[PDB]
């Protein structure tokens, strides 16, 4: 896609049609003639395709218009209304780039920001433009959240985030081209090697990811179809699915194994049959022989009776024979028929205790995927957000995603070490209470028109609470954050001063013993400019590797590691880290999924604002207070960077609407 | 509308298999059982028309006679 529609498909957005956020604010253009809709979209793709082909630079109204040609720079209102709507939308002018208009020096409204994550820190970017005053609380002695990079010496490996998903449609593309970015592909190829250290031939990996592939598209079946989404008022699991389809794939081969034992007793029996009937006839003929030589004893000349017996049995004797060679003509066929069935069985097996291993090797991935146990996952939608998927290869921060947050930390007004306690929302205003992470005794009071929260639902779930609000949240929104999942995923980082893996090879694969250890270090990655490998914790192993100390941890990846390239090749690491991202008390997990019992629907719930109720008896309806950001609120892009960049983007024009007004939709 | 070819599952498969916690094992065991009955009976029957074919030894030749053109 290029051209107008380019900027379109760039944007997220349907270049031939009106989105139901712009009919919000263009109530008379969406409800108005074709040919004006036409004008509109031509205006938005266009003005867009001027800020995506220089995000480094503000794109202003005054620039746009010049750039227009006829007849659409003729209607110069609409075109004012168009530039405010994106940019207030934060999908023009976000990110970082030269200001060519300053900002006001008197600022209107406060807000503030609890976390400086990447949704934390694009909200302040956005609001911080529009001319609010802003300042965010951050409890960690660094920006990022769950963007965290480790770096020392030259080394360099990312904690949290570490994948840029193809950058068609993703605004990180934006971003890559604003903040310093050093991205580069990661080549699918990804060998797997048994337990033994034996490489797993080319014929095998293909054949369990096709089954593997096979199985998803049969739960998806099970869903849509047999509507097996409830089992004893219990709501039913990817998991769960999988484990009934595999075992139906059983019964399968059982079933067919017993219908071909089955045809050969049929035939079996038949045979026993016609056997008994030749039995039985060479018994006949045995005794009509002896019949017909005892009348050939009666030597002529004889009588005509005499002579009838010898022909009448003679004619009786080859009748006889006549029918056993017929029966020995049926013997030789059904023999046969039995010879073929015999060395034509069917499957002895589904899947082999190899092929299980294998096989699990892909669930772990999908566990890892979704920072999630399978038996954790909503069957019907874990993956409701497919079909936002974006284009291109997928693709490494090389010199650390951290790069990212510090850049959009830039001229912000942040306080480290400052943990949120607190949070007061009331008809006029708000108050935040903070304490000093280096001495918890410190207090400190935020006063404020409005509060952005980013804390991550691993957070939220807290309980008892590690952030109390006053007054408390309501059920509608407590409820969508209990149902909401929580997952968590784990890195282990080995230096080396060497390499003794395979340079052009950017990930392989460890394939556990059992189900149960899976996700146990079930995948390595070879990915900076200094000799580093990253190892993988996912699924159930996850929560427990935290409980084990890191040497046990680095052991068990080392014994893997020799177990491939050879004892002798694999030296001692020079530094290793590894995440605890579940006991980090700012985090308490890695990132969002669809439990079993949620649905899409709940991440609407966790970004709706919420309005207190008035002070004074009586006095009309408040403004909204509490607004909400974080990957964890954003349905169609969850548990991702652009998620977060994107559910800032979205806060950031709410609040600045509701606070300094919207001159774009009159 | 349908499953992956090759891939079987119908609506009553699915609820023998989910009926309770080790409905599973249930069927497949019993199917394990079915199977061994019928090898046996295989064997059994094997060993049976074996006897019959050693009594046709030798077929009806000895009984056979010339023809009378």
């Amino acid at each position: 896609p290029s051209g107008v529609e380019g900027a379109a498909f760039q944007s997220r957005l349907p270049h031939d049609r009106m989105t139901s956020q712009e009919a919000a604010c263009f109530p008379d253009i969406i409800s108005g003639p074709q040919q004006t809709q036409k004008v509109f979209l031509f205006i938005r793709n266009r003005t867009l395709q001027l800020w995506l082909d220089n995000p480094k630079i503000q794109l202003t109204f005054e620039a746009t218009l010049q750039q227009l040609e006829a007849p659409y720079n003729s209607d110069t209102v609409l075109v004012h209304r168009v530039h405010s709507y994106l940019e207030r939308h934060g999908l023009i002018n976000f990110g970082i780039y030269k200001r060519i208009k300053p900002l006001p020096t008197k600022k209107t409204g406060k807000v503030i920001i609890i976390g400086s994550g990447v949704s934390g820190l694009a909200a302040a970017r956005q609001l911080q433009s529009f001319g609010m005053d802003v300042t965010l609380l951050e409890a960690r002695d660094r920006v990022g959240g769950r963007v965290a990079t480790f770096r020392k010496g030259n080394y360099v490996a990312d904690l949290g985030a570490m994948v840029v998903t193809g950058l068609g449609g993703n605004p990180m593309a934006v971003v890559s081209k604003q903040v310093n970015m050093e991205l580069a592909k990661i080549k699918q190829k990804c060998p797997l090697y048994e337990a033994n250290g034996q490489a797993v031939p080319k014929e095998k990996d293909e054949m369990v990811e096709q089954e593997f592939n096979r199985l998803l598209e049969a739960t998806s079946y099970l869903s849509h179809q047999l509507d097996f989404n409830v089992l004893n008022n219990k709501p039913v699991s990817l998991g769960q699915a999988l484990e009934v389809v595999i075992q139906l794939q059983e019964k399968h081969v059982k079933d067919e194994q017993i219908e071909h034992w089955k045809k050969i007793v049929k035939t079996q029996e038949e045979l026993k049959e016609l056997l008994n009937k030749m039995v039985n006839l060479k018994e006949k003929i045995k005794e009509l022989h002896q019949q017909y030589k005892e009348a050939s004893e009666v030597k002529p000349p004889r009588d005509i009776t005499a002579e009838f017996l010898v022909k009448s049995k003679h004619r009786d004797l080859t009748a006889l024979c006549k029918e056993y060679d017929e029966l020995a003509e049926t013997q030789g066929k059904l023999e046969e028929k039995l010879q073929e069935l015999e060395a034509n069985p069917p499957s002895d097996v589904y899947l082999s205790s190899r092929d299980r291993q294998i096989l699990d090797w892909h669930f772990a991935n999908l566990e890892f995927a979704n920072a999630t146990p399978l038996s954790t996952l909503s069957l019907k939608h874990w993956d409701q957000d497919d079909d936002f998927e974006f284009t291109g290869s997928h693709l490494t921060v090389r010199n650390g995603y951290s790069c990212v947050p510090v850049a959009l930390a830039e001229g912000l007004d942040i306080k480290l070490n400052t943990a949120v306690r607190q949070v007061r929302y009331t008809a006029s205003g708000c108050e935040v209470i903070a304490v000093n992470t280096r001495s918890t005794s410190q207090t400190f009071i935020y006063k404020c028109d409005a509060v952005l929260c980013t804390l991550p639902l691993g957070v939220l779930k807290q309980q008892p609470p590690a952030v109390q609000f006053v007054p408390p949240l309501p059920e509608w929104k407590t409820s969508a954050v209990q149902r909401m999942g929580f997952g968590n995923l784990n890195k282990v980082v080995l230096c080396f001063d060497r390499v003794f893996w395979d340079p052009s090879v950017n990930l392989f694969g460890h394939v556990g013993s059992t189900t149960a250890s899976r996700g146990e270090l079930f995948l390595f990655w070879n990915l900076y400019k200094a000799p580093i490998l990253l190892a993988l914790v996912a699924g159930e192993a996850a929560g427990i590797m935290e409980n084990i100390s890191d040497d046990v941890i680095v052991g068990r990846c080392l014994a893997i590691l020799k177990g491939i390239f050879g004892s002798s090749a694999v030296p001692q690491p020079k530094e290793t880290v590894v995440s605890r991202w579940r006991a980090d008390p700012w985090a308490r997990g890695s990132y969002s999924y669809v439990a079993a019992g949620s649905s899409g629907n709940d991440y609407d719930l966790m970004a709706q604002p919420i309005t207190p109720g008035p002070s004074i008896p009586g006095a009309p309806q408040p403004i909204p207070r509490l607004f909400f950001a974080g990957e964890h609120t954003i349905r169609n892009y969850p548990a991702t960077v652009h998620g977060a960049l994107l559910s800032g983007l979205r806060e950031a024009g709410r609040i600045a609407d509701q606070f300094l007004g919207a001159m774009y939709t009159l | 509308r349908k499953p992956p070819k090759g891939m079987f599952l119908s609506q009553e498969d699915v609820e023998a298999v989910s009926a309770n916690a080790t409905a599973a094992t249930t069927v497949l065991r019993q199917l394990d059982m079915e199977l061994v009955s019928v090898k046996r009976q295989i064997q059994n029957i094997k060993q049976t028309n074996s006897a019959l074919k050693e009594k046709l030894d030798g077929g009806i030749e000895p009984y056979r006679l010339p023809e009378v053109i």
